[PDB]
Order: structure tokens, then C-alpha cells, then sequence
């Protein structure tokens, strides 16, 4: 299956920082929004951040606004999630997926309970653990 | 009101909805003491999928996901833990109102198949591959698909990669001896030990006296040992698929269907097709049903709870 | 006249008709030099199955029959000859107007799977299963003559004269020696005998059009590679067209790939009478489209209808 | 997986004799006609002989009438085909199957060539009969 590959997850102390990579596996990243999602233990899939096809427009969940920075490097076929000032609530499996719905300018962060199959190229995820 | 219909498929043109097998025979067992509550092959007559039922024949008893690590062995062989994703690649979500990820096996046993992996490659740009025979014991406390991970064992001792796309293709059962705990009517504990299953498709039973459940039976392959194990499903996968497409409203709690010769149109026997998606017949005898495979069920009419079936 | 329809199934609810796999992506390859003439997943729009196409998803690239004996072979492994029956248990009949028994693989390669046996008992049967490889390019691959050859890593534990089943899983290899070519048909009757009763080749007649495929990625036993199998129509379409038997009112049906909820058209395609799709696309590779979408029949059109580029 | 089993096939000289057995594998013969069929090299499946559920009525293809004898032993769950005065044209794979169409009839029916095999049930893997020198 063609899917994104997310990596760069590891163990960190609170206030620490991490850079996640959302990379295209085999194929080439095209012109569409790329989103970061996370699934904390026992909780549903939730939207974290997205970046437009242009890479110039981004959106963030209120939970991470101001602490997280998403960026696009199409040259390396990779979307980055720069996570700063990590909190223990940020501990989850992080996923990335593409929005192929309207091949708009500004990202949309899906509300909780959203349908995951509306997005494509879901990766196997990367684990982010922020200790106490 | 959209007329209820069944597909025109003879017995040899049907597949089992609980394991990727052709239907071999129709079957009854009036004296079954177990509660019949399978979770695959569950669909109401008006097209509502239930339990762990999904549409893909390749999804039945299949798993998709990622191996995390090799794990110490509870039984003989080499053991591996894998997280499971949904079959369509979407992340595992525990909050989903389902017993387990769709396609998850709905019976106790040692399911034999092949684990295959294709590595990811983030840019000669061709991924490495491996495949090995594997067994998944669904009765094991390590079988926790509703928690997002299961365990499989291999004969191969080393050649399984962690962190790579992993697929389980089911083939049959590893064994049916006493240690293997094969019981087609015993549900796995989807969330593991000391936690109850939820969002189950309901149990099925003939309400009418002198009626018994009619099953679509498939004989399931064995890796080794003695036995002729079988898997009985309430409806073939093609019916599940057909009912889902049509979504015809149920005009009664019971549909009268006749098993018919495809060319003459002559009735061989009749059956009740109930709202929750299962068949009953008036039969005192148990075992395989003696009937031509060249026949199919044809919808006749909606009837009430009192309609009496002709004995078969 | 019974109206033509397609089933309402998104891409993730579809199955490959040439190998037991879910559909992964839509795919085009305009510069393909090979002739496309696959024999599984072949069905006219009015419901006529062709080639080796049958209805069961479990029947695709499956074999049923009996091992006759162990045989000698120059390649690696232990080798076995098995007679093949029809998948529904009826006897092999050479006079049936088909290329080979229905479900027979329609491509060159080393097909990897499991051979399993349950003994007959004319009186609890003994059982065995082993990994096996069937090389469809081999001169010993003669299903239209009623027998094939498979190889095992296992050296002894295969019984002669017992019911034998092949469950396909994937490919053994895709290196040069493995001869994997999804568009090269096997010689169903072996060397020095030509294939017969084939489903016809398919090609875009219109300029600026290319074949649109339903692509599945196929597992590999070992080695490097990302092999894929492309089918003209998913098995569910084959099954649906067979059930409906709707008369074809022209040579081409206009279909739109649509978002399931809004109903908005994402792109359009031509669905041809013989059961295949074309699109106006210059590009090769996977089609960038949401898996959450499906083809919806719009109308019958003539030979001169022009598709919107995609 | 439930099927009849054929055995007793071998090589024989012309004018020789052979007896084939059609036995039930995993079940008990019930009340229905049992037929013997054959598929000669490069030729279609053809009916050879049948015997009724009672075991009292039999029918034969004109080509084997007088040379072949079919019999039923329900106790041993076996239908027998006694083949006498064998000819090289008798060389084939021999199969047996059950007719489940009308569980009542009296006289067997031998299907004409080109018949649909799936109209019959419990087909076995067959036994090989070779009449050679």
C-alpha cells in the first residue's frame, strides 16, 4: 500500500522538543493538504495540525497552538512537525495523512469523531512519550 | 418500498463470511448447546452490518499493521507482537462502537496463515520483503485486537522485521487437538482477560418450535494433525454484500425463502430468513443437508411469526 | 430494458479480480508497450464472464485437485505434479470453451501460497499444509491439459492421491529468474500449444485516452521489490454485472468518480462494453484521488464523446 | 470436501476386465441415483452407467451396454462398476457422482454429451483406466 511514513518519535522530558517527519513512501508528495493527527491511550483519533499544498498556510489545534510548528519541504518529500514545550498530555501515537477531498487555501482541522477514511495515505505512526 | 431480493448464486458460487472459503454444504445441528453469536457474516436484511462484519472477502480473519518486537514465548515457537490498524489503513480507534477491528476472527482457535512484510522506503529504492507461516491463537490473553494489538507465532526464529508494514493472510487452522482450543461458537475476548466484549451482534436462535438454525458450512484447512474442522456461517459473504447494496426495508420479521432449481424453478425445500440475518428450517435431522449444490435461495414473500415451514 | 448500474463501493471496499487482494489505488500507465489481455476479472457490461473468470474471490489463482507423485526438476526445491479439477469439484473437461480451468492465474510468475491436504476416509482424516510455489511460465504448467507442478521447501510430507488445495498468498520473487510479468499470459497447454478461448485484448481506441486500472500490491515471500497486480474491473463489479445482466445501450458508458456524500464529481471515465475503463490522462502512476469515492453510472454515450482531462 | 471416492483403476489388455468402486468419503450413501462417468483423453465428460437409489434399476450408455455391469452395496457404502471385454476406446479417467435433483424417480437417466456436470454432486477425483498392449 502507498502510505506516508512518520518518524522521529521518542522519549522526552516536559518542556523538551522533538521534530517529527512525515515522509512519502515510494511516491512523491503532491499538491494537497497534509495533516498531523494523534491518538492518546484509550482515546480517539484527533487533529493536531495541517499545512496547505502551498506550504504557506497552516492550522493548529487549540491544544498545541503556539507550541507546535508544521512545515513543508517538498524537495525532500517530507512534512515536519516541530514540537516545542512538550507537555505530558502530548503523549500519543502521531499519524500523518493527506486531504484529497478538494484537489482551497486554508487548512481544516477536523472536529473529534471525524471520519478517518476521508483522509488518505495514513502511516503506521510514531510514538511520542513525554514523561512526568 | 424497494423489493427485497437475494442474489442468484448457486451453492458452489458462494463464499463463507467467517473464513475465506467456498461454501461446501448446507448444514444443521439442532442439538447444539452453545450460544450461536458469531460476529462476522452479520448483516440485517435491510443492510445493516453488525459485529465485526465488513465487505471485503480478503478482510475476513485478516490483520493489517506493524510488528513492534519479538516477545518471549508462552508456547512453542517464536512470538511477535503486532499493533493492528483497520483493514483500510486508518489508525486503530478504541472508541469505535465495534467489538474489535472489522474482520477480526470471531471464534476461538489457532488460526494458521502467512505473515508478510514489505518495508517502507523514504527514498535501488526497492523495499525488502519477507513472508513466513504464522499462527494466531485467538484464545490467548495476548489476543487483544480491541486494545489495538495481537500476537502471532512463527516457525521462523529471526526473520521478522519490527516497525514495518505487516499483513496476515489467513489459510486455515494450525491444529484442532485439545491444546488448540478450537470452538467455532466461542467468541474471543477481544479486549483480553478480565474485560468483557462490547457492541456484539446479538445471538441467534429459532424462536419457533420444531425449527433449527440452517448454516452455510465450509471445511477449513489444517496445517497438521487429524480432523475435519468446519466453519458455519449464518449467511454467505455475497448475501452480506447484496443486502448492504440493496438496503431493502424489511416488511416483516421473517422472509420466506425457497431453495430452488435454477432452470426449472421447482422448490426443493423452504426456509425462514429472519430480520437479523439468519436462516431456520423445519428439520429433525442433523448434519450436512442432502441437496444439489446447483440450487439457490429465492425470496418468496414476507410472513409472520406463525408461518409453518414444510419439513425437509 | 433493465437499467445499467454499478455497485456503491468505495475504493477501500473493492477487491482485485486477478489476485485475492484489496484494491489499493487507481493506476494508469499510458506508455505501456505490452498488450493488455488478462483472463481473470473479465466480464462484459451486460454480464457475460470471459476468459478464466469465475465469481468466487477464493477461486482467484486457486487450484483444487490431487497430487499424483513427486517429480524431478532442475530448479531448487522438491517438486510435485497435481491434477487439477474445477474449483466447484466438477471434473476437468478439456472441451469446455475456456483457456484453462476457471480461476487459473493469468500471468507469468512464481506464485507463492500454501498447498494443503485433507485425506479421504472411506470408513478422522490426516492433514498437512506447506508453503508452495507454482511457476506459471514453466513448461510443466499445463492447467488446460489438466495438471500443473508446484514446488515446496518441504522435502517429503506431501501425499499422493489425496485432495489437495492451493491457497494463493503472493509471489515468491520478482528477480530476473522469477519471470514476473503481469501482462504475459501463461501457456495454459504448455510448450508448442497455443492458448485458446481467450478474452479479447483491451486498448483505448480514442486518442488522448489511456487504460485505467484498479491496482493492488502483492506480497513477496522474499527479496527486493514492490510488485503490483492491475485489474480492469474489481471482483465486485464482475459479480454485480453478472447479477444484473443489464443490456448495454451503447458501446460506452460514461461514469463519474464521485464523492459518496456530497455527490460531487472528482473525475470521469469511459466504461467500455467489454468491461474496462479509460480516462484522458497523460500521466503514469497512481491516481491521486480519495479512496472515499466510487464510480457512478451517468449515461450511455457514443464513440465521439470526449472525456475531461484528469 | 465431502465427496465420493473412485478406485480400482489400472492397466489392462483388450478383452480384459476391471471392477471399479465408488465409495462415500465422510458420509453415508442416501437414496438417490449414482452415476459412473468417464473423460477420455481430449474428449468431454460422458455418462457411462447409472444405478437407482433402490439399486434395482440400472441404465447404460449404448457403447458399454452388455459389457459393463453397475451394482449397489449400500452396506459397504459403495457402488461398483464391473467392466468386461474392455476396448482401447474404454481408456479414460472414470468418475462417479450423485443425482440429487429428485429426492421420486424409477428409471435412471444417462446424460447426453455436453451435459452440465454441476447438475450432479459429490464428484470424486477419479480413477484412471488404461486399456493397452
Amino acid at each position: 500500500q502507498v502510505q506516508l511514513q512518520e518518524s522521529g518519535g521518542g522519549l522526552v522530558q516536559p518542556g523538551g522538543s522533538l521534530r517529527l517527519s512525515c515522509a512519502a513512501s515510494g511516491f512523491t508528495l503532491g499538491y494537497y493538504p497534509i495533516g498531523w493527527f494523534r491518538q492518546a491511550p484509550g482515546k480517539g483519533l484527533e487533529g493536531v495540525s495541517c499545512i496547505s499544498g502551498s506550504g504557506g498556510s497552516a492550522n493548529y489545534a487549540a491544544s498545541v497552538k503556539g507550541r507546535f510548528t508544521i512545515s513543508r519541504d517538498n524537495a525532500k518529500n517530507t512534512v515536519y512537525l516541530q514540537m516545542n514545550s512538550l507537555k505530558p498530555e502530548d503523549t500519543a501515537i502521531y499519524y500523518c495523512a493527506a486531504d484529497l477531498s478538494s484537489l482551497q487555501a486554508m487548512c481544516v482541522i477536523p472536529r473529534p469523531g471525524f471520519s478517518a477514511k476521508a483522509y488518505d495515505y495514513w502511516g503506521l505512526g510514531t510514538q511520542v512519550t513525554v514523561s512526568s | 418500498s424497494k423489493p427485497f431480493t437475494l442474489p442468484i448464486l448457486t451453492l458452489g458460487e458462494l463464499t463463507n463470511s467467517r473464513f475465506p472459503l467456498p461454501i461446501d454444504v448446507l448444514y444443521t445441528n439442532p442439538n447444539e448447546s452453545a450460544i450461536v453469536q458469531c460476529q462476522n457474516g452479520r448483516c440485517t436484511l435491510d443492510g445493516e452490518l453488525q459485529g465485526t462484519t465488513q465487505l471485503l472477502p480478503t478482510g475476513i480473519c485478516a490483520f493489517r499493521g506493524k510488528v513492534t518486537q519479538q516477545v518471549q514465548d508462552e508456547h512453542r515457537g517464536t512470538h511477535w507482537n503486532m499493533t493492528v490498524t483497520n483493514l483500510n489503513g486508518t489508525p486503530f480507534d478504541p472508541t469505535e462502537d465495534v467489538p474489535a477491528p472489522l474482520g477480526t476472527p470471531d471464534f476461538s482457535g489457532q488460526i494458521y496463515g502467512v505473515i508478510s512484510q514489505r518495508n517502507t522506503n523514504t527514498v535501488g529504492n526497492l523495499p525488502a520483503n519477507r513472508a513466513h507461516e504464522a499462527v494466531i491463537a485467538t484464545y490467548s490473553p495476548k489476543f487483544t485486537p480491541k486494545l489495538g494489538n495481537i500476537q502471532f507465532s512463527t516457525w521462523e526464529t529471526q526473520d521478522v522485521s519490527s516497525g514495518q508494514p505487516t499483513k496476515f493472510t489467513p489459510v486455515g487452522l494450525a491444529s484442532v487437538d485439545a491444546n488448540s482450543h478450537f470452538d467455532q461458537w466461542t467468541l474471543p475476548s477481544y479486549s483480553g482477560a478480565l474485560t468483557l466484549n462490547m457492541n456484539l451482534a446479538p445471538s441467534v436462535a429459532p424462536v419457533f418450535p420444531g425449527e433449527c438454525l440452517l448454516f452455510f458450512r465450509s471445511f477449513i484447512p489444517l496445517k497438521g494433525g487429524y480432523g475435519n474442522p468446519a466453519i458455519d456461517c449464518l449467511m454467505p459473504q455475497e448475501w452480506v454484500q447484496h443486502l448492504y447494496q440493496e438496503s431493502a426495508p424489511s416488511l416483516s420479521d421473517v422472509a420466506l425463502v425457497r431453495y430452488v432449481n435454477p432452470e426449472t424453478g421447482r422448490t426443493l425445500f423452504e426456509a425462514k430468513l429472519h430480520r437479523n440475518g439468519f436462516l431456520t428450517v423445519a428439520r429433525n435431522s442433523a448434519g450436512p443437508v442432502v441437496a444439489p449444490t446447483n440450487g439457490y435461495f429465492r425470496f418468496d414473500s414476507w410472513v409472520n411469526q406463525f408461518y409453518t415451514l414444510a419439513p425437509m
